[PDB]
Parts: structure tokens; C-alpha cells; sequence
């Protein structure tokens, strides 16, 4: 009924500590408390049984000696290593090879997490509101350029179209039957997601028969397109994708946002 | 167990016969707790929909998967602990909001069933003739119940008619919707509405998804409707062995009303709906929730705004407290339409000895 | 007579008129102070020396104005009652132009059989009168009304609105030793600002409050020992309308389980008008704040009034400036400052 | 604040009207008994205007005397009204430039396009845009907005877009697509240039359009530089954004209350409907503004005025209307619908969602199921027509008829179906 999947990969994207050979992306003391510390509390506050962390092909055993020693744990971790794996992937590869352990709905928190929100409410947002996908967007740093753009309402509180900045036409482009139901659709410009994700029960159905998703992103919660045409088979409530808007500082980890981090933390 | 007491609003000096709050926010639940428990509770904590008849059954399907869900243990017997758990889970759903005595019964015939079963019997075998049983039981005591009500209404009701109700009662609605679309007839139907509630206004949509011209109606205001009005239901929920209606909102208002102006009122009910139990006004025992339901201005449910309301402790004492339910009265409803098909209130437990 | 020479001769005729019609006017007493210096203003400037006539001129323009807003009174009811001032006036002065006794104030079998001044003075006397008594008839009422109220008592107040309800209760509350607990109805569509106005004065003032949904009343009914109205019209039979929203009900709750119905009344505000039936004097009320969204209107039907109007069946008492009286009875009262001819303008 | 002048925008958008428009014009022509520009001129009069500009193109003559006939010819009142001439048929922005040659205004003026009925109080929104004004000197207009009627589903005609901001309110864009009639584009283009000066972006789609205009001493100045615009809403304010002159911005405004500007023949049934029920507060009938009409609200939804007559036996419906000296027999099964003042009735008229002008008679027997008689347009006997039916001015509809959907009626004595003089798709009769 109750499960949850920690994404685990390589330190790809930043700069100036990663690259050495025995330390791990899970294992990350940045700002005195861990990187993986936040997650298992966060867990632990989620009242979540069974949790199991996927792993890459790079540390295998660190992970585990992480999750045993040093640490409050007092729950049946495991840790474990699928074998497709190529980068080129980050999780969706994992998701799809992890599926007939999943029984009842599952939730996707990487293992580089900041955060400071009130926890609970996502989670039973998620359960209530007959919803089948959840996610998070949080303000950009406060604190004394071409950037990212996302959907967004206000009454219910629902999300459409979630493209970037990177790989698209120069001017901004809105479909038609993307409008003419859901009349109201707001886009804003400062908001930063989390990458924080909730799946119900009927998902487990697609990633074995046809697979389209790139990190994690692609075919995911755009496919929620009944319009125009209708041709992918939907799996039975209409396919729905939903966001929330919150205010303390805390958010994701991709960029020179480290050293803000570190910054941050003592307050 | 959880969380209980340290909650705000006073204690009030008018009107304190049962106690107002509870869990509504998880944090630290046991791990043997049935989630459909759990979501019904979250459910019924901010509920729109259901009133009386439809959360009976929702209990009972509840309890049905847990049944379902549930096995012999190799150490503790059948009948070893289930009835803690029941008694557990009672207690809980007392705690979340108090209940009705049609669940009463359900958990009386509940237990009639524990100690029917020998424990001796295959366990497999057992369960799969007592979820048979139970579903039976749901479409005599209430389906067959219904089906019986729908056809009572039908030789009372006459070619051509105006009927005004008040609630969300499922029977009703189903009747209405038979009369519209099933065997067909002209209906002009009233519905009637308070502030906190939109039962009536969900009612009026469900019925206007149907195809009905409807007549959407508040308090200040029901005689300008009437001075016309023929035919009126009222929010059946408990009937005692005195005569009267435990039911929802101001509708002893326009029984009232109804008595004075010309005709008499009517109620449809289920031959297990009845007590045994007894009482006599609006102060016996009362239903409550919170005096939060009032302080945003109408329209909507969900809203969150800024103007004035939002006073409970903060100005110089301001009491907000209100009723969910009250007493109808006893000369008025003439009208009774059961399992046992005909009779009036007056013979208040003519049906009870004979079940 | 129309509006051709009311217009350049008087100046705020045609702002009074709007103020009217599309309501940029607040209160009955405001209303009536408008109409007041309305009657100032024609008075001073304008000359007549002949009487019958602009007593007629008058009349014609009070019946205007009467037309234009069917369920407004009070600038109705002044007019009236300056007429009835000028009536006795210009009688008392014919005798005196020209140069029997009554076995009561006002005999009846004279209305079939056969019967220069400093007039102006005295007219513009009249409105100075009629000013004061308009603002001060509560320290009239004050001592009429700490007649009838107890200690351990509950007390219901729906539509509390006026300035001089709030006065009235205030005095009441002075006294606090006399133990009363205020039970306050919202009032579903216009009356829920006012009445937690109400109850933010109670509370300054330290009243109890205890705010009340409508439909909870026969709930509380039997709990409730008297009740106290604000109106806004009085009337022939007996009965009132009052400034909007869940009476009718109350009242009819009242009259089951018999409970005492207070109303504090100005005769100013009474009406001589009788009320013959629902399909005309009820004012109704709008949708705009019942239900955001206009698609679910096609096949529904939302019924909704403003201010409701009351059957004498059920109050007891006006607590006037004058005294406490009979509903079935206040028609005496009205006309010892009205007439019958003075009705159907 | 004080001393206001005003430029209204009467005669735009005829021909878009269809049937009607031959003797007697659009603006003219009443909603529920009465006439349209009637609620302009009390909101303007709610203003405080003191200068009255007025357009008269195509029927003029008869406008002109309706005006004059109106009580704002009398000195009574602020206001005085002046008339405009222009050509049969134009646009507005031959106008703003005669306006401009003209040359009168010396401060903020308002310009209303369209045929706007609006309850809001505006004094509010006057001092908020003075407040504005004042905060920097580059500055134009202010445009006002509403939530719309639940959801656009049924208001297919007007898709109107807009991109505003939240901190100081500000707009840039504007698109129009049709889709469920006939499914083609499915693209739009946005502004890319500036962007992280405003930061906060609020896109709305469902909104209603008024078409209303508070205006600075800038506009006409601005329509002589570039003589290139055509109308204001489609280019020019656009243009003006779009780099046009350095650092001039304009308002945006947000109100919740009912006001709707008409344009088509269903948007107007929807108002009428709207208007029957009790949405509109500082609009109903009983209120009577005119001082000639003698309308009072009553119990199931019907609308009356003083002295109706009928005969006996009936059945009645809700959201109706019933003028002065109707004169009806036996019958009338009446559900959703105005009829003027004056309607002689020989018997019986099944209503189911109808519409009935000034001054109408009808003769024996009629089923009929949502449809619109204008003026004048007599009815015989044995009518029988289907959805959105419109009749036009002075239509003899003699013996015996039958018509569906769509089929729209002259005025005439040019271009359409269903002929004024005698019989109408039973016979080819006029010009």
C-alpha cells in the first residue's frame, strides 16, 4: 500500500569533489547535515514502512554502509542494483525495470534534496483531491537572464505544460485543444521545481509495453493530452497532472547552487 | 491510539449535552489500521455528499473488504480479536464525528454473525458464504428497501406533480430521477438549502444532469414559494419509538409551515432506519462540528480570504455556534413508507417487534 | 403637475431622484432629512400667497416622488405629515379670515354632511420641528423601553441594522445589572455584514454575543424569552416591514411556541397605507450574491427576496417615543397625525 | 476630479446584427422593452459628465430624434449632447481623426466602444487611475476586466487572450481562434523582448469583453503622428506597447460584477436571460428609471407592468415578462421570455424559451420554441418555427408557415430570406 523509490546516480553536472573515487552523490556533506540525512527524516515524518533506494552501476556497497552506520534509521532499508543503466537515463530506467514490487502507490524523492517545507500536506493533498500525479514548485533565492517557465492555477491547482529553455523554437508556442477545456492557464517565470514526484496505483501499465520518457520529465504527465486525436490507450479518472506553490527557502541542486546552499543553512 | 483533547473553542454556556472538536491531520497511526477507515474518516471530516442512507453502505463495503482482507492466525482464533478491532474501530468513528443508528444495527447484526459461525468450520469456506450473506443482506435492507419505498411513492403520487424537499437523502433523489426519466411525468421540484451545507444546491445539479426543472430555495424566504405547493418530503435520518424525526436542519420549520398552510407532511423511510431509543427536542442530543463552517462569505467551499470574520477568541467574547441536527415533530408527519410498506408515526414501533 | 419649473427653481431635485432610484441614498432617517430640506428649499426661495393651491402642488409632488420607488416610505410619510401640519393651520385660519365643538378630537358624520399672515414663519417653524423630533426620538424612547426588559432572560434580535436599535440596546445594557443575553441572526443575503457590525458593538460595549444561523431558530425558540425588532415600516393592520431577511419564519415560530415581540417604531415611519397582499408590497432581492457563474441558471431557478413583510398575528408592542402600543390598535395612533384623505394621492 | 468629457461609441457593428437594420438602425433598438443606450447614458451620467460627444452615421436622422426626444436636450441636467457626422459604414479611426481636427479636450477624456451594461461604481477606478497617473508622466489608458459566465463553452464568437502582471498590472497581447465549428489553427506567437522587468506574469483567456477606455491627453496626438491604426483594441494599444514610444505604459483593472458588451444574437438571448435573472442590482424593473415605465417585480420569475389583461385558465412558467396593455385571450404557456409593451393575443401561444418586441399582434394559434419577433412584425396564423429564428422590421406574416434553424428574416421594404411583404418561404414577393 505504502512504498517509496530513492532515485541514486553521479555527480554529471557540477563544477568544483564528486569525481573522486569513493565518494558518492547520496553521501554529500555540504552544509554539516547530510544530503541523505533530510531524506530519511523526511521519510521517517511520512510514516512510510517499506522503502527501497535504487542505486547506480558506480558504488554499489557505500550506500548500504551509509544506510547502516553512523545513524536514527530503525527501518528495513533496502538498497538494490538493477543493471540497465547508461546515463546518456538518469532514473527511468530504473522505474521501469522496478514494477511488479510495486503493490500499492509509490512516491519518487531523489537522494540530493534541500528542504524546510511542511511535509505532511503534499502527501495528503495527493491522497484527497482524486488526483493522479503530484508535484512541487518552490521561489527562486531572495537573498541580495535566460531561464525556465512553468504552468500553473489558482482557485484546485493544476499543471499542463512543463518545457524549459534549451531545446525549443525561439518564440513561445500554445496549442488550441490545449486551452478550449481548462479555459484559465497562468505561466510564471520565478518558480523553481523540486523534482519531487507522487504516483497512484495505475501507472505500472505503460513503462513495459511502450516506453518515451527522458529524466523522468517527457511521458509523465504532458501524455495527459485527451484532445485533438486520441490515440495512446489511457488506463482508467481522466489522466490529470497537478502542482502546489510554496514559500521557505528550499529547493533543487543543479548549477553553482551549492555554495548558496552552504550560505543558507546557518540561520 | 494517537491524538486527543487540546483543541480550541469554549465550552459554551448554551447548549453542552455532547462534546465538540479528534484526528483530522495523520501523524503517528498504529500499523494494523485499515487505510478505507482512515479515508473514510478523512472524508466524512469535511464532507458535501453523504447524509444517513449512503454512509451506512459505505460502511458496510468497508467492512466487507476488511473481511475480505482478513484470515485465521495460526495462534489467536476467529473469534479472538475481531471484536476488539471492531470496538477499536467504533470508538475511533465516534471520536472523528458521532454516528447513526442504522450503523448501530449493521454492527449489531455483526456480531449476531460472529457468534453464528462455530469456531470449528473451514476458514476459507466460511468467509466465502458470510460475504455472500453480508452482500444479501445489503440488497434486502437496503436495495429491496429502496425498490419497495420507489413503489410505494408511486401509487400515492399522483398524474402531475410538485414536490419540495429539503437535504440529501439518496432515496429521494433516486425517486425524483425515476419519476423523470423511468415512468415519466411532469415534476416541478423545490429544493431547500442552508448557509454552512450545499446539500440542497448538489441535489438541484444532480438533478438538473438529469434533466428537471428545479426551484433553488433558502431560509429567509420559503413562504414566498408557497403563497401552489401540493406535495412535500422532508430529510429522513432516525425515526424513535415516540413519533417524532431526528433529521437534518430547518425542516421542522416548514413542517411547521406545511400544518399551518393546507397540507400535511410526508417522509419515505427503511424498515432499519428505526430505533428503540427515544427523545423529545432540540437539546437531547445534539450534532455538532466546527463554528469554522461560517466565517468565510458564501458563494464557494473552498475560498480563503481577507475582509473581517475570523473571531472565536480574539475580540472581546464572540460565541459563533450553531446545530446540524434537530427535532421534526410528531402530529405533522402523517406519512410512512417502509419494508413493511404502510403505516403512520403515531404507531411509532408497530414494525420493531415484528423486524 | 410635472417637472418643468422644478428643476431651475429648486436645485438638488433631480440628485434626489437618482439618489432614489438607483439607491446612492442610505437610511430611512437620511431619506427623510433629504426630503425635509428638499421641502426648505421650495419653501424659502419660491412665493405663492395662495394656499389651496400649493397645498395641491405639494401633494402632486409627494405623489411623484411616492410613484417612483414603490417600496420607500419615509419621504412619503414626511411629506404627508407636513401636509397634515398645514392642513389644521390654514383651517384655524379660515375662521379667523371669515370673522362647533366636538364630542371627541375628531368627529365622523362631518364628512358627509356639509361643514396677510406670518403663515410662512410658522411653515418653516413646522420643518425645524419636525428636524428635532427626528433626531431626538430615542431620548424619547429611553424611558418607555427600560419598562419591560428583566434579568436572566434571553433575548433574539434578528435584522439589528438601525442607529436607534443600537441606541436602545446600548441604554439597556448601561443598566448591567438587568441580565440579558443577545441572540444575533446573520441574515442570509444583505444583513450578515450589518449584523456582525452589530455584534462588534455589542461586544465594544461589552454584550453577550451569540451569533445564529437562520435555520436554527425553532431549535432555540422554546430557550427565548423576548424578542426585539428594528423596522423599517409600520403599518394598518398591524404588521411591519422590516429591513430584509428570515422574519416571516420567527414570527410564525413565535406565534407556536408564543413568545412575547417587541418592535421599537417612530410614527414617522408608520405608514397609513393598508398592506392587502403578498404579490405586491414584498421587495425581492438579487441573485449576484447567492452564486458565482451563470450556466447553471438555464434550468434552475433561484428565488431570493430583500426586505419581508410581516402578518400582525404575531407582534405585540411598538415602543415608540410615545408609548408602547397595540398592534391592533396602532391605526388610531397614526391618525392623530394623518388623515384619509391625505392616502390615495 | 471634476469637469468630465466624454467621446460614445454608438453605430459600429451592423450587418453583424444580420436581419434587422433597414429603416430603423442598431443602438436603437430595445433589450426588454427598453432601449440600449439608455443604460450608457445613465453610467455616464453616474460619471459626473459634463461634455457629451455622440457618433450618427447609417439611419442618423432617427437616432437624432430619439436623442432629442430623450431629457437630456433640457439644461436640467450637467451634460449636453453634441451629434458627429461621418459616412455610411466606417471605422474608428477616420472618426478619432475628426475628433482630433475638431480639437476641444483638455485633460482625461473616455471613449466607450460598443454597446456596454455596466453596474460598477467608477469613481473608485477614476481615483485609482489619478493614483496611477501620478507615479509617472509616461502614461495612456486604463481597460477594465471580468471573470466570465462559468466556463467558455457556449460563448463561441469572442476568444479574447490576455497576458497581464500583478505588481503594476500590465498587458501586452491579444488572439482570437474559433475551433469547435471548424477545427484548424492550433499556434500562437509571443513577445520575447522584454520580460525580467515586470517578473510576475498572470495569462487569462476567460474573460469578458467590455471594450471601455479611460483616456490622457495623448490619444488623438498620437492617432495624428501614425495615421496607419484602424481600430484600437486589434492594433493600436498593441503597437503602443510594442516599442513604439519609449517608456509609455498603460492599466489594467479587475472587477467581478455582471457587465457584458453585445455583438451577436446569442450573446444578447444570454444577457436577457442574465437580465431576468436577478444578477443585475443596480439594474432591475422595478426600480423604474425612465419615470414612464411602471414595471414591479413578482413571484415565479415574471416581470409585469401596471395593467395586463388576460383571459381565464392558465399555465405559467419562469424568468418572463409581460408589458402595458397586452391584451391576450385564452391561453399562453409561457416559459423564458420578454413581450413589449402592447400585445394583442387572439388565443393560445405555447412559449418555450421565446422573444416578442414592441408592439406585436399575433392571431390564432402558435408553437413556439425559441425564437425573436422584432417591431411591428405582425403575426397571422399557424406559427411554427425552430432554434435561433430572428425576424426583422415589419414582417406581415399572413397564413399558414413552417421553418427551421438558421433561417434568418428581412427588414426591409437586399441580400437574405423570409420576405417582409406578403408571405414569407411560401411565395416570392418585394424587393
Amino acid at each position: 500500500s505504502i512504498q517509496a523509490f530513492v532515485f541514486c546516480g553521479k555527480g554529471s553536472n557540477l563544477a568544483p569533489m564528486q569525481h573522486s573515487t569513493r565518494l558518492p552523490k547520496a553521501l554529500l556533506p555540504i552544509g554539516n547535515r547530510p544530503m541523505i540525512e533530510y531524506v530519511l527524516d523526511w521519510c521517517d515524518q511520512a510514516d512510510f514502512k517499506e522503502i527501497s533506494v535504487v542505486a547506480p552501476v558506480d558504488e554499489i556497497e557505500l550506500i548500504e554502509s551509509g544506510l547502516t552506520s553512523f545513524l536514527n534509521s530503525n527501518h528495513s532499508h533496502h538498497l538494490q542494483d538493477p543493471k540497465k543503466i547508461n546515463f546518456i537515463s538518469t532514473g527511468e530506467s530504473l522505474q521501469k525495470e522496478l514494477l511488479p514490487r510495486i503493490n500499492g502507490d509509490f512516491v519518487i524523492l531523489p537522494c540530493d534534496f534541500v528542504t524546510d517545507i511542511p511535509p505532511q500536506v503534499l502527501v495528503d493533498q495527493f491522497r484527497n483531491r482524486d488526483d493522479n500525479n503530484l508535484a512541487m514548485t518552490i521561489y527562486y533565492k531572495n537573498s541580495l537572464k535566460q531561464q525556465q517557465f512553468f504552468t500553473v492555477y489558482s482557485e484546485i491547482l493544476l499543471d499542463v505544460y512543463s518545457q524549459r529553455d534549451v531545446t525549443k523554437t525561439k518564440y513561445l508556442q500554445i496549442r488550441s485543444h490545449l486551452l478550449w477545456n481548462y479555459p484559465n492557464l497562468t505561466v510564471s517565470t520565478k518558480l523553481l521545481n523540486s523534482f519531487i514526484y507522487f504516483c497512484s496505483f495505475e501507472l505500472c501499465q505503460l513503462l513495459k509495453l511502450g516506453p518515451q520518457s527522458m529524466s523522468r520529465q517527457a511521458s509523465f504527465k504532458d501524455p495527459f493530452t485527451g484532445n485533438q486525436q486520441q490515440q495512446n490507450p489511457p488506463t482508467t479518472i481522466f489522466i490529470l497532472p497537478n502542482e502546489t506553490l510554496f514559500i521557505r527557502a528550499n529547493n533543487l541542486n543543479a548549477y553553482m547552487d551549492a555554495n548558496r546552499f552552504v550560505l543558507k543553512i546557518k540561520s | 491510539p494517537g491524538i486527543s483533547s487540546v483543541i480550541p473553542t469554549v465550552l459554551e454556556q448554551s447548549f453542552d449535552n455532547s462534546s465538540l472538536i479528534s484526528v483530522k491531520e495523520l501523524l503517528l497511526n498504529k500499523d494494523l489500521i485499515h487505510p478505507s477507515i482512515l479515508l473514510l474518516t478523512s472524508h466524512l471530516a469535511h464532507y458535501k455528499i453523504v447524509g444517513s442512507i449512503p454512509r451506512c453502505i459505505a460502511m458496510l463495503e468497508v467492512f466487507q473488504i476488511v473481511i475480505k482482507d482478513y484470515q485465521t492466525p495460526k495462534g489467536t482464533t476467529l473469534s479472538r480479536n475481531l471484536t476488539s478491532y471492531l470496538s477499536h474501530q467504533i470508538d475511533l468513528l465516534k471520536k472523528a464525528r458521532p454516528l447513526s443508528v442504522t450503523m448501530g444495527n449493521a454492527i449489531r447484526w455483526l456480531k449476531q454473525e460472529i457468534s453464528l459461525i462455530d469456531p470449528s468450520t473451514p476458514d476459507k469456506a466460511a468467509k466465502k458464504d458470510l460475504c455472500e450473506k453480508i452482500g444479501q443482506f445489503a440488497k434486502e435492507k437496503i436495495e429491496l428497501a429502496d425498490q419497495l419505498i420507489i413503489d410505494n411513492a408511486s401509487t400515492q403520487i399522483e398524474e402531475s406533480t410538485t414536490i419540495v424537499t429539503y437535504g440529501s437523502s439518496k432515496v429521494l433523489t433516486e425517486l425524483l430521477l425515476h419519476n423523470a426519466i423511468s415512468l415519466k411525468k411532469n415534476i416541478k421540484v423545490i429544493v431547500v438549502d442552508s448557509r454552512p451545507l450545499f446539500e440542497g444546491r448538489k441535489m438541484a445539479e444532480t438533478l438538473r444532469n438529469a434533466g428537471v426543472n428545479v426551484m433553488y430555495a433558502l431560509i429567509t424566504s420559503l413562504d414566498t414559494i408557497f403563497n401552489d405547493v401540493d406535495y412535500v418530503f422532508l430529510g429522513a435520518h432516525s425515526i424513535l419509538s415516540n413519533g417524532f424525526l431526528y433529521s437534518r436542519a430547518g425542516t421542522a420549520m416548514l413542517a411547521m409551515s406545511a400544518k399551518r398552510r393546507n397540507i400535511p407532511v410526508l417522509v419515505c423511510c427503511e424498515s432499519l432506519k428505526f430505533s428503540q431509543r427515544v427523545q423529545l427536542d432540540s437539546v437531547t442530543f445534539n450534532e455538532l462540528a466546527d463554528p469554522n463552517d461560517l466565517v468565510n462569505i458564501d458563494y464557494e467551499n473552498p475560498v480563503e480570504r481577507r475582509g473581517n470574520k475570523g473571531a472565536l477568541l480574539n475580540q472581546f467574547i464572540k460565541e459563533r455556534k450553531f446545530e446540524k441536527k434537530k427535532l421534526a415533530m410528531e402530529n405533522k408527519p402523517k406519512g410512512n413508507k417502509i419494508g413493511g410498506k404502510k403505516g403512520s408515526e403515531g404507531e411509532s414501533k408497530d414494525a420493531s417487534n415484528e423486524e | 403637475h410635472p417637472n418643468a419649473a422644478t428643476s431651475d427653481v429648486n436645485v438638488t431635485i433631480d440628485t434626489f431622484v437618482a439618489k432614489l432610484k438607483r439607491r446612492q441614498v442610505q437610511g430611512s432617517y437620511a431619506i427623510a432629512l433629504e426630503t425635509l430640506q428638499l421641502l426648505m428649499r421650495f419653501i424659502s426661495a419660491a412665493r405663492w400667497n395662495h394656499v389651496n393651491d400649493l397645498i395641491e402642488q405639494i401633494r402632486d409632488l409627494g405623489n411623484s416622488l411616492e410613484k417612483a420607488h414603490p417600496t420607500a416610505f419615509s419621504c412619503g410619510n414626511v411629506i404627508r405629515r407636513i401636509l397634515a401640519v398645514l392642513r389644521d393651520e390654514v383651517e384655524e385660519d379660515t375662521m379667523s379670515t371669515t370673522v362647533v365643538a366636538e364630542p371627541l378630537i375628531s368627529s365622523m358624520f362631518n364628512l358627509l354632511q356639509k361643514p396677510k399672515t406670518d403663515y410662512r414663519q410658522v411653515a418653516i417653524q413646522g420643518i425645524k420641528d419636525l428636524i428635532d423630533e427626528i433626531k431626538n426620538i430615542d431620548e424619547g424612547i429611553q424611558q418607555i423601553a427600560i419598562d419591560l426588559i428583566h434579568d436572566h432572560e434571553i433575548l433574539l434580535t434578528p435584522t439589528p441594522d438601525s442607529k436607534t436599535v443600537l441606541k436602545f440596546l446600548i441604554t439597556a445594557r448601561e443598566r448591567s445589572n438587568r441580565t440579558f443575553t443577545v441572540l444575533v441572526t446573520e441574515g442570509f443575503p444583505n444583513n450578515t455584514k450589518n449584523a456582525h457590525e452589530f455584534a462588534k458593538k455589542l461586544a465594544q460595549h461589552n454584550i453577550e454575543t451569540l451569533v445564529v444561523p437562520d435555520s436554527a431558530v425553532f431549535a432555540l425558540m422554546s430557550r427565548v424569552g423576548k424578542v426585539i425588532i428594528g423596522t423599517k415600516a409600520v403599518f394598518v393592520n398591524g404588521g411591519t416591514i422590516s429591513s430584509n431577511s428570515g422574519v416571516s419564519s420567527v414570527c410564525e415560530c413565535a406565534r407556536e411556541f408564543r413568545t412575547p415581540v417587541f418592535a421599537v417604531a417612530g410614527l414617522y415611519k408608520l405608514s397609513p397605507l393598508y398592506p392587502f397582499d403578498v404579490e405586491k408590497f414584498v421587495e425581492f432581492g438579487g441573485s449576484q450574491r447567492i452564486l458565482p457563474r451563470m450556466d447553471p441558471r438555464k434550468r434552475l431557478d433561484t428565488v431570493n427576496q430583500i426586505t419581508d413583510y410581516v402578518p400582525p398575528e404575531n407582534i405585540d408592542i411598538y415602543i415608540t417615543n410615545v408609548g408602547g402600543f397595540n398592534p391592533s390598535f396602532i391605526y388610531r395612533i397614526a391618525w392623530d397625525n394623518y388623515k384619509q384623505i391625505d392616502v390615495h394621492l | 476630479e471634476d469637469r468630465l468629457q466624454a467621446v460614445v461609441l454608438t453605430d459600429s457593428y451592423e450587418t453583424r446584427f444580420m436581419p434587422l437594420t433597414a429603416v430603423k438602425p442598431r443602438c436603437l433598438l430595445p433589450l426588454a422593452n427598453v432601449p440600449l443606450i439608455e443604460y450608457t447614458l445613465e453610467f455616464l451620467a453616474k460619471a459626473g459628465v459634463h461634455e457629451v460627444f455622440l457618433i450618427c452615421s447609417s439611419h442618423a436622422n432617427q437616432i437624432n430624434d430619439y436623442i432629442e426626444n430623450s431629457k437630456w436636450n433640457l439644461p436640467w441636467s450637467p451634460f449636453k449632447i453634441t451629434t458627429i457626422m461621418s459616412p455610411e459604414a466606417r471605422c474608428t479611426g477616420d472618426v478619432m481623426r475628426d475628433l482630433d481636427n475638431r480639437g476641444i479636450i483638455t485633460g482625461d477624456f473616455i471613449l466607450v466602444s460598443g454597446d456596454v451594461l455596466t453596474n460598477i461604481d467608477f469613481s473608485k477606478m477614476l481615483e485609482f487611475h489619478k493614483k496611477m497617473h501620478l507615479q509617472d508622466k509616461d502614461h495612456i489608458s486604463t481597460m477594465c476586466l471580468s471573470k466570465a459566465s462559468t466556463y467558455p463553452k457556449t460563448r463561441t464568437i469572442e476568444p479574447a487572450a490576455f497576458v497581464l502582471d500583478k505588481s503594476t498590472s500590465r498587458c501586452i497581447y491579444y488572439q482570437d481562434l474559433p475551433l469547435p465549428s471548424s477545427r484548424e489553427k492550433t499556434s500562437i506567437q509571443i513577445d520575447p523582448e522584454l520580460l525580467d522587468n515586470v517578473d510576475e506574469f498572470v495569462i487569462r483567456n476567460d474573460l469578458i469583453d467590455c471594450r471601455i477606455d479611460i483616456c490622457t491627453s495623448h490619444v488623438p496626438l498620437i492617432f495624428q503622428e501614425n495615421f496607419d491604426y484602424q481600430s484600437l483594441r486589434t492594433d493600436f494599444v498593441k503597437g503602443v506597447i510594442s516599442s513604439d514610444i519609449l517608456g509609455k505604459h498603460i492599466y489594467a483593472y479587475l472587477t467581478d460584477e455582471y457587465a457584458v458588451r453585445v455583438e451577436s444574437w446569442q450573446t444578447y438571448d444570454t444577457i436577457s436571460q442574465d437580465f431576468l435573472g436577478r444578477w443585475c442590482y443596480p439594474l432591475v424593473l422595478d426600480s423604474n428609471i425612465q419615470d414612464d415605465q411602471t414595471y414591479s417585480y413578482e413571484s415565479r420569475h415574471i416581470y409585469k407592468e401596471k395593467d395586463v389583461v388576460l383571459a381565464q385558465s392558465c399555465k405559467i412558467g419562469k424568468c418572463t415578462a409581460i408589458g402595458s396593455g397586452t391584451k391576450i385571450g385564452e391561453g399562453t404557456k409561457i416559459e423564458n421570455s420578454v413581450i413589449g409593451r402592447n400585445c394583442q393575443i387572439g388565443e393560445n401561444i405555447r412559449i418555450k424559451n421565446s422573444f416578442i418586441w414592441d408592439d406585436c399582434i399575433i392571431g390564432n394559434n402558435s408553437i413556439i420554441d425559441h425564437s425573436l419577433i422584432a417591431s411591428n412584425a405582425t403575426l397571422g396564423s399557424n406559427v411554427r418555427l425552430n432554434d435561433g429564428c430572428i425576424i426583422g422590421f415589419n414582417v406581415k406574416i399572413d397564413d399558414n408557415m413552417d421553418l427551421d434553424r438558421n433561417t434568418k428574416i428581412s427588414a426591409s421594404p437586399q441580400d437574405l430570406d423570409d420576405q417582409t411583404l406578403a408571405v414569407s418561404i411560401v411565395g416570392d414577393k418585394g424587393v
